[PDB]
């Protein structure tokens, strides 16, 4: 028997089998519904497209995300997403496969409980288990000690771990992520006359961000050089034309991660919440944590983010300490890699939540020692 | 009109191969400069370690 | 036996390539955890034997590419990982040549 590893996240579902090097099914977690009339009789069109199919018909659908900030807010849409993942992208019968799911730290309890209730009643899996994303990042990184910064698409968090013991009082969670960066980039593109208002134009803006944005090493000097020269201007070709020219908002967008006041948040940047989690930990492990600062998730994929975060954390920490930032090239999939590793471990086979345990104890079995 | 946009396509091809050969020569000179930079930065990282050790 | 002289020549050279795999040398990078080759001579000669490009084989050892859905992303490696990969490659090619030699033997014997 094999276990499935479904890493949902907020905006990119990626699933596969336990024991592979990568997910075999990566698609956006969107559910589209047609918003126009529909004239051709006999077209036999459907009522809701999910996944990558909804990306080809953006000009006709209104796109919803069923997961806002880690939290699932539309259970019907999420059930559709899971059905698509099981039957159309993977082509497996979920009644004969254990399933490992992930979630972010410090979410509501009903999210997790309703998740397992769905997975047992509707999809009828034999076993299941929910894992923290940062722990799986640390498995895939090849470490057992380090502070992991997992910037996804809805939520960012730090989780310090030492020798396999997680320090729950030092976990930080921040609701600034790729979706907020996309909204900020849409808002500041209007300074040059481009306007993207539709949910289908949000995707165009996301592709722009992924392809052109980067983190500046020195924000003020980059602003000065963009004001003076014109060597930063880069062009992008929309699905039609009118190539858009992007100047300093190439790096003003991801700078929101280090200055969350740009989008009117009160909190501090990711470098500063990382340092604060460190100083929140004990004193005997701070050196190892400084030396094992692990990045993962898609929002950590900008060019220059590792160097920027090292500069900031080095300016913060004492001078006698060597700061190191681990940023693999397969960061975007680290949670899935770690999930596959963990589910393939033979020690883990006693940690699943079997269906009989659930039937006898209710969905409360999930927060129990069966974590 | 076919020969017209044809001639423009050909002159675009000329200047485009110009841009391409500039791309390749530039990337050669810049990869040489790069390798030089990493040689320098590694030798100076080792020298920084030596200095802190003597300190 | 049924097989030509070129084929014995290829067998011998393949075994010599397996022998040349062992002397490869890798170092960590400047301020990262990535493996990069310092010695390239045995790499060049092993590629010239194997029928591949030396730079291409070095790139394939230091930076594997894996399939994530419909895209390819490059995986990172350190010295221990690249050494384990080299050893597994050598064991694989040897065992492969062995099994195929047995197939050739059985084809010669076949009535
Ligand atoms: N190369 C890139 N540069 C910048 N941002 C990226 C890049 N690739 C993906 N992203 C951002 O990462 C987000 C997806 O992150 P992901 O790892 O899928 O998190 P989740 O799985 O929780 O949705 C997207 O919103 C996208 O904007």
């Amino acid at each position: 028997t094999t276990a499935l590893v479904c890493d949902n996240g907020s905006g990119l579902v990626k699933a596969g089998f336990a024991g592979d090097d990568a997910p075999r099914a990566v698609f956006p977690s969107i559910v589209g519904r047609p918003r126009h009339q529909g004239v051709m009789v006999g077209m036999g069109q459907k009522d809701s497209y999910v996944g990558d199919e909804a990306q080809s018909k953006r000009g006709i659908l209104t796109l919803k995300y069923p997961i806002e900030h880690g939290i699932i807010t539309n259970w019907d849409d999420m059930e559709k997403i899971w059905h698509h993942t099981f039957y159309n992208e993977l082509r497996v019968a979920p009644e004969e496969h254990p399933t490992l799911l992930t979630e972010a730290p410090l979410n509501p309890k009903a999210n997790r409980e309703k998740m397992t209730q769905i997975m047992f009643e509707t999809f009828n899996v034999p076993a299941m288990y929910v894992a923290i994303q940062a722990v799986l990042s640390l498995y895939a990184s090849g470490r057992t000690t380090g502070i992991v910064l997992d910037s996804g698409d809805g939520v960012t968090h730090n989780v310090p771990i030492y020798e396999g013991y997680a320090l729950p009082h030092a976990i930080m969670r921040l609701d600034l992520a790729g979706r907020d960066l996309t909204d900020y980039l849409m808002k500041i593109l209007t300074e040059r006359g481009y306007s993207f208002v539709t949910t289908a134009e949000r995707e165009i803006v996301r592709d722009i961000k992924e392809k052109l944005c980067y983190v500046a090493l020195d924000f003020e000097n980059e602003m000065a050089t963009a004001a003076s020269s014109s060597s930063l201007e880069k062009s992008y070709e929309l699905p039609d034309g009118q190539v858009i020219t992007i100047g300093n908002e190439r790096f003003r967008c991801p700078e929101t991660l280090f200055q969350p006041s740009f989008i009117g948040m009160e909190s501090a940047g990711i470098h500063e919440t990382t340092y604060n989690s460190i100083m929140k930990c004990d004193i005997d492990i701070r050196k190892d944590l400084y030396a094992n600062n692990v990045l993962s998730g898609g929002t950590t994929m900008y060019p220059g983010i590792a160097d920027r975060m090292q500069k900031e954390i080095t300016a913060l920490a004492p001078s006698t300490m060597k700061i190191k930032i681990i940023a693999p090239p397969e960061r975007k999939y680290s949670v899935w890699i770690g999930g596959s590793i963990l589910a393939s471990l033979s020690t883990f086979q006693q940690m699943w939540i079997s269906k009989q345990e659930y039937d006898e104890a209710g969905p409360s079995i999930v927060h129990r020692k069966c974590f | 009109r076919a020969q017209e946009r044809l001639a423009t396509a050909l002159q675009k091809l000329e200047e485009a191969e110009k841009a391409a050969d500039e791309s390749e020569r530039g990337m050669k000179v810049i990869e040489s400069r790069a390798q030089k930079d990493e040689e320098k930065m590694e030798i100076q990282e080792i020298q920084l370690k030596e200095a802190k050790h003597i300190a | 036996l049924g097989f030509t002289s070129e084929e014995k020549n290829s067998m011998y050279k393949l075994t010599g390539a397996i022998m040349h795999f062992g002397n490869m040398k890798f170092k960590l990078k400047q301020r990262e955890e990535q493996a990069e080759p310092d010695g390239t001579e045995e790499a060049d000669k092993s590629a010239y034997l194997m029928g591949l490009n030396s730079a291409d084989l070095l790139k394939g050892l230091c930076h594997p590419r894996v399939k994530v859905g419909n895209e390819y992303v490059t995986k990172g490696q350190n010295v221990q990982q690249v050494i384990y990969a080299t050893g597994a490659l050598a064991k694989a090619v040897y065992e492969r040549m062995f099994n195929w030699m047995v197939t050739r033997i059985n084809a010669t014997l076949e009535t």
